[PDB]
C-alpha cells in the first residue's frame, strides 16, 4: 500500500548479492521492491526532523527612525562632527551643501555637513543552522498483501515509523511475522549540511545554502544579539535625500519582505513551526532482506467461489490493483491468482502481492499486478473456474523502455550520482559509472553552476553550434555531450 | 520554546511517606534536567543533576528518574525538614528555563 | 537588494517543485520583452551595432541577443 | 569557600535603570560562568542572562532584549547586572551564579553542562522594587 | 582499511570516558567498535581528495 497513486515510483526488481539492495528515496517519491522471494515492501519517506539548531544571523526587513540630529561646520575649515555619531546604533553620513551670508556665517563656500539617526528594527529573520547531527529521518515501510481500506491512507499503523539518525545506524526494523528487516542509511551523504541554512521569516521558512545567505545584503547582525542593536550595514537600508542645495534628509527604506520573497524563489522552502518540519531532501539507504518470511507457507489453495468487489484500477502503467472478497469456508488459504494469455496457456503476467493470502475471512483483500502490453486474461478462479476478467493494457513495449529511459534521465538529473547508486550491485560497471560521473559531472555540471533557465539553454545551443563547426572529430566531445547535458538539463531543472 | 511542565503544583503529605514529582518536556531534553529544593526566604538549593544523580552532602532519600521528555523526582521517606518548594530545570539549548515549582505541606 | 541574486542556479533543487514554480522564468522573458516594446529605438541602434561589428552572420545574431540581454 | 555576596536591596522610579552587583569568592573568578535569574514574588524562577568573567562575552534572554547590560571587574572578581527602563513588573528579587565549564566565551550546551547552576552556590538574592 | 591512532586503545578502571582518534580514507567510511552482538557501527564520510 501507501505507494499507490503517488505516480513517480521506483520499481526495484530482484536483490541478489545474497542480501542487499540500494535504495535512494525522497519525500514526494516512494519505492516498491521485489525479489524472487520475500514479501514486496514499500519504502515511503516522511518528515525529516533536525532537533537542535543554532542561530546565525539577524536580518531585519523593516525599521524606523527618530531623534536624528545633524550638523555642519561651514564651508572650508573642519569636517563637521556630532556627539551621537559616537554610538553606532545611530546611522551617520557626511554630505556637502554650501553656506554663506544667507546661511549667515563665513566665507561663502560649499560646506561639509553630517547627520545621524537612531535605528530600530521590528521584524527579523531568525536564520539558524544545524550541524550534521541532531537530525533524523522517519520512514514508513509498508507491506502489501491485503488488509483492507487503502493502498493509500499513509495514516494508520502498518510499516511503523522506523526512525533513524546518523548517531545510530543499521536501522533494525520489525513487522508482524516476516517483518525482520535491516536498513542502513548514509545521512552524512545527504543534503550536505554546514552548507545549509534554515531561515524562519514571520512564519514561513526557507532552506538555502550558506554562502549566498552570508553575502545577502540588508542590515547585518550577529547571532549573539543580546540588546546589541548593533546592526552593521544600513547603508543599503535607509537612503538619504539631498535635494538641490540646502540641507539633507534621512528616509526609512521601507519593508523589502516581498522582494525578499522574489529573492528566495529558486529555493525550496520549508515550513518550520515546532523545532523543525523539514521536508524534501533525499536519502540513501541500503537494504539487507535476509531475515524475511514469505508471510505464510504450506497452506491449501483457497477452496473456490470468490466474489469480487470493484474493478480494475490501472494506475501509471501496470500495477492494476483489484479488490476481492472471498466467500466460503477454507480459512486463510492461498488465493490462486493468475494472469494468462488467450486460452492455450502461455501464461504470463507478473504478480505483485507476492503470495496473496486470505485473512480472517470476511475482509476486502486486494492485489496488484502487471499485465503485458496487450490483451490480458486474468483468472482468480479454480474448481468451477469461478472467475475470469477480460483486460486490455494499451501502450506497448518500446514506449515503456522509452519512458523508463526518461525516468532514469530525470534521476540522473535531480539526484546525482547517488542515482547511479540507486540500482543494486552492478559489480564493476555500476561502480565505475558512479565514479566516472562522480568526478566528471562534479567538474562539469558545477563550474558553470549558479546559472538559470535562460543562460543555460542559450549557452547550450551556442556551444553545440561551435561544436558543429569544429574539426578533428572532437565535435562529439563537444556536440553530443554538449547538447545533451545542456538542453536536457535545461528544461528539466528549475522546478 | 523548551516548555517545561511540572506536576503536581502542590502536595500535602504525612511524615515518612514517599513522594514523587514529574516534569514533562515539550522537546526531548535527553539527560539534562535538574531538581531543586528551596526553602522560603532561602536561596534555591541543589538536589538532582542529570536527572539521575544525588549531590554529595545530600541525604540518600532523594532520587530522580526519567529520560526523554519525562521525569520523576522521589523522596523515599518524607521528613519534616524537607518542607520546601521543589523545581526541575531544563538546561538544553540554553534558553534556560525552570519548572514552575511544587510546594509541600506536612501532615 | 534582494531584488536581485534570486538564488536560482545554485544547486540542490529536488524532486519537488520549489517556489514560483514555472513562473519566474516566463516572468523574466515577458518583462524584458515588454521593456523592448517600450524602447524600440534602442533595439534599432543595437541591431545596427550587430550589423557593424564582427558580422560573421552567426556573430551578428549572438551580439544582438546579448544587446537585448544588456538592459538591466 | 564557594560564596556570593550581592549588594543590598534597592528601590527605583519607573523608567529608570538599576545596577546590582555580584561578588564571588572561593575559586578562580575566571573559571565559572555567571548567570542572572530573577524571581517575582508571585512567580517562580526566570532566566535573565549570562556573562563570562573571562574575556567579557555575554548573552541575554529575549524577554529582556534591549533592556539589560552585563559587565565585570576582574580585579575585584565581581560582576555587574544592570536593567534599564525599569517598570513595576521588574520588581522582584535577583540572583547570580556560576558554571564549571570550558571557556573562552559564554554559551555552552555540549560541553560538561549543568552542575548546580544556582541551587548550592547561589547568592543570597537581592530585592529591587520599581515604584513611584 | 583505516588507520588507527590510539594505537592499542584500552579500557581504564571502567567508568571513564575513554577516547580515540583515527584517519579514515578520503571517502565513505564505516567505523565499528562493536563485537559480539556487533554493537555500534557509525557511518562517516570524509570529503576531500
Ligand atoms: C486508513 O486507515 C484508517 C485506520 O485504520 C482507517 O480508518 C479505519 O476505518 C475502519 C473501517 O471500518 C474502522 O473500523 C476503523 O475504526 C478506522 N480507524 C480509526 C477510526 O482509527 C481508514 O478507513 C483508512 N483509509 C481508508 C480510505 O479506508
Ligand atoms: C528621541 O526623542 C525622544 C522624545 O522625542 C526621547 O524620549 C528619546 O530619548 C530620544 N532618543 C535619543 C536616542 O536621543
Amino acid at each position: 500500500m501507501r505507494c499507490i497513486g503517488i505516480s513517480n515510483r521506483d520499481f526495484v526488481e530482484g536483490v541478489s548479492g545474497g542480501s542487499w539492495v540500494d535504495i535512494v528515496l525522497e519525500h514526494g517519491s516512494c519505492v516498491t521492491t521485489m525479489a524472487k522471494n520475500k514479501p514486496t515492501l514499500d519504502f515511503e519517506l516522511i518528515k525529516t526532523e533536525a532537533k537542535h539548531p543554532a542561530t546565525l544571523r539577524k536580518y531585519c526587513v523593516e525599521a524606523k527612525l527618530t531623534n536624528t540630529t545633524t550638523a555642519s561646520r561651514c564651508p572650508t575649515q573642519g569636517e563637521p562632527s556630532l556627539n551621537e555619531e559616537q554610538d553606532k546604533r545611530f546611522v551617520c553620513k557626511h554630505s556637502m551643501v554650501d553656506r554663506g551670508w544667507g546661511n549667515g556665517c563665513g566665507l561663502f563656500g560649499k560646506g561639509g555637513i553630517v547627520t545621524c539617526a537612531m535605528f530600530t528594527c521590528k521584524k527579523n529573520m531568525e536564520g539558524k543552522v544545524v550541524q550534521p547531527e541532531n537530525l533524523e529521518y522517519t520512514i514508513v515501510i509498508t507491506p502489501h498483501s491485503g488488509e483492507e481500506n487503502a493502498v493509500g491512507n499513509d495514516t494508520g499503523k502498518h510499516g511503523k515509523e522506523i526512525k533513524v539518525t546518523p548517531q545510530s545506524s543499521i536501522t533494525e526494523a520489525e513487522l508482524t511475522g516476516y517483518g525482520t528487516v535491516t536498513m542502513e542509511c548514509s545521512p552524512r551523504t545527504g543534503l550536505d549540511f554546514n552548507e545549509m541554512v534554515l531561515l524562519q521569516m514571520e512564519n514561513k521558512a526557507w532552506l538555502v545554502h550558506r554562502q549566498w545567505f552570508l553575502d545577502l545584503p540588508l542590515p547585518w547582525l550577529p547571532g549573539a544579539d543580546t540588546q546589541g542593536s548593533n546592526w552593521i550595514q544600513k547603508e543599503t537600508l535607509v537612503t538619504f535625500k539631498n535635494p538641490h542645495a540646502k540641507k539633507q534628509d534621512v528616509v526609512v527604506l521601507g519593508s523589502q519582505e516581498g522582494a525578499m520573497h522574489t529573492a528566495l524563489t529558486g529555493a525550496t522552502e520549508i515550513q518550520m513551526s515546532s523545532g523543525n518540519l523539514l521536508f524534501t531532501g533525499h536519502l540513501k539507504c541500503r537494504l539487507r532482506m535476509d531475515k524475511l518470511q514469505l508471510k505464510g507457507m504450506s497452506y491449501s489453495m483457497c477452496t473456490g467461489k470468490f466474489k469480487v468487489v470493484k474493478e480494475i484500477a490501472e494506475t501509471q502503467h501496470g500495477t492494476i490493483v483489484i479488490r476481492v472478497q472471498y466467500e466460503g469456508d477454507g480459512s486463510p488459504c492461498k488465493i490462486p491468482f493468475e494472469i494468462m494469455d488467450l486460452e492455450k496457456r502461455h501464461v504470463l503476467g507478473r504478480l505483485i502481492t507476492v503470495n496473496p493470502i486470505v485473512t480472517e475471512k470476511d475482509s476486502p483483500v486486494n492485489i496488484e499486478a502487471e499485465p503485458p502490453f496487450g490483451d490480458s486474461y486474468i483468472i482468480i478462479g479454480v474448481e468451477p473456474g469461478q472467475l475470469k476478467l477480460s483486460w486490455f493494457k494499451k501502450g506497448s513495449s518500446i514506449g515503456q523502455m522509452f519512458e523508463t529511459t526518461m525516468r532514469g534521465a530525470k534521476r540522473m538529473a535531480i539526484l546525482g550520482d547517488t542515482a547511479w547508486d540507486f540500482g543494486s550491485l552492478g559489480g564493476v560497471f555500476t561502480s565505475i559509472g558512479k565514479a566516472l560521473h562522480q568526478v566528471f559531472g562534479a567538474i562539469y555540471g558545477a563550474a558553470f553552476s549558479g546559472v538559470s533557465w535562460t543562460m543555460k539553454i542559450l549557452i547550450g545551443v551556442v556551444i553545440t553550434w561551435i561544436g558543429m563547426n569544429s574539426r578533428s572529430t572532437s565535435l562529439s566531445v563537444s556536440l553530443v555531450l554538449v547538447g545533451v547535458v545542456t538542453l536536457y538539463l535545461g528544461v528539466m531543472v528549475q522546478a | 520554546d523548551i516548555q517545561l511542565t511540572q506536576s503536581p503544583s502542590s502536595l500535602s503529605a504525612s511524615v515518612g511517606d514517599r513522594v514523587t514529582f514529574t516534569c514533562q518536556a515539550s522537546q526531548d531534553i535527553r539527560k539534562y534536567l535538574n531538581w531543586y529544593q528551596q526553602k522560603p526566604g532561602k536561596a534555591p538549593k541543589l538536589l538532582i543533576y542529570d536527572a539521575s544523580n544525588l549531590k554529595t552532602g545530600v541525604p540518600s532519600r532523594f532520587s530522580g528518574s526519567g529520560s526523554g521528555t519525562d521525569f520523576t523526582f522521589t523522596i523515599s521517606s518524607l521528613q519534616p525538614e524537607d518542607v520546601a518548594t521543589y523545581y526541575c530545570q531544563q538546561f538544553d539549548d540554553l534558553p534556560i528555563t525552570f519548572g514552575q515549582g511544587t510546594r509541600l505541606q506536612i501532615k | 537588494s534582494v531584488a536581485l541574486v534570486p538564488h536560482v542556479g545554485m544547486g540542490l533543487e529536488t524532486r519537488t517543485e520549489t517556489w514560483m514554480s514555472s513562473e519566474g522564468a516566463w516572468k523574466h522573458a515577458q518583462r524584458i520583452e515588454t521593456w523592448i516594446l517600450r524602447h524600440p529605438g534602442f533595439t534599432i541602434m543595437a541591431a545596427i551595432l550587430a550589423y557593424t561589428i564582427g558580422t560573421t552572420y552567426f556573430q551578428r545574431v549572438l551580439i544582438f541577443i546579448l544587446l537585448t540581454a544588456v538592459t538591466p | 569557600e564557594v560564596q556570593l555576596v550581592q549588594s543590598g536591596p534597592d528601590v527605583e522610579k519607573p523608567g529608570a535603570s538599576v545596577k546590582v552587583s555580584c561578588k564571588a569568592s572561593g575559586y578562580t573568578f575566571t573559571s565559572n560562568y555567571i548567570h542572572w535569574v530573577r524571581q517575582a514574588p508571585g512567580q517562580g524562577l526566570e532566566w535573565m542572562g549570562v556573562i563570562n568573567p573571562r574575556g567579557g562575552s555575554t548573552a541575554s534572554a529575549q524577554k529582556f532584549q534591549g533592556r539589560i547590560t552585563m559587565t565585570r571587574d576582574t580585579s575585584t572578581s565581581t560582576v555587574y547586572m544592570e536593567l534599564s527602563s525599569l517598570r513595576s513588573d521588574d520588581t522582584a528579587v535577583y540572583y547570580c551564579a556560576r558554571g564549571g565549564r570550558a571557556l573562552f566565551y559564554d554559551s555552552y550546551t555540549t560541553p560538561r553542562d549543568g552542575g548546580s547552576w544556582w541551587f548550592d552556590p547561589w547568592g543570597q538574592g537581592s530585592l529591587v522594587t520599581v515604584s513611584s
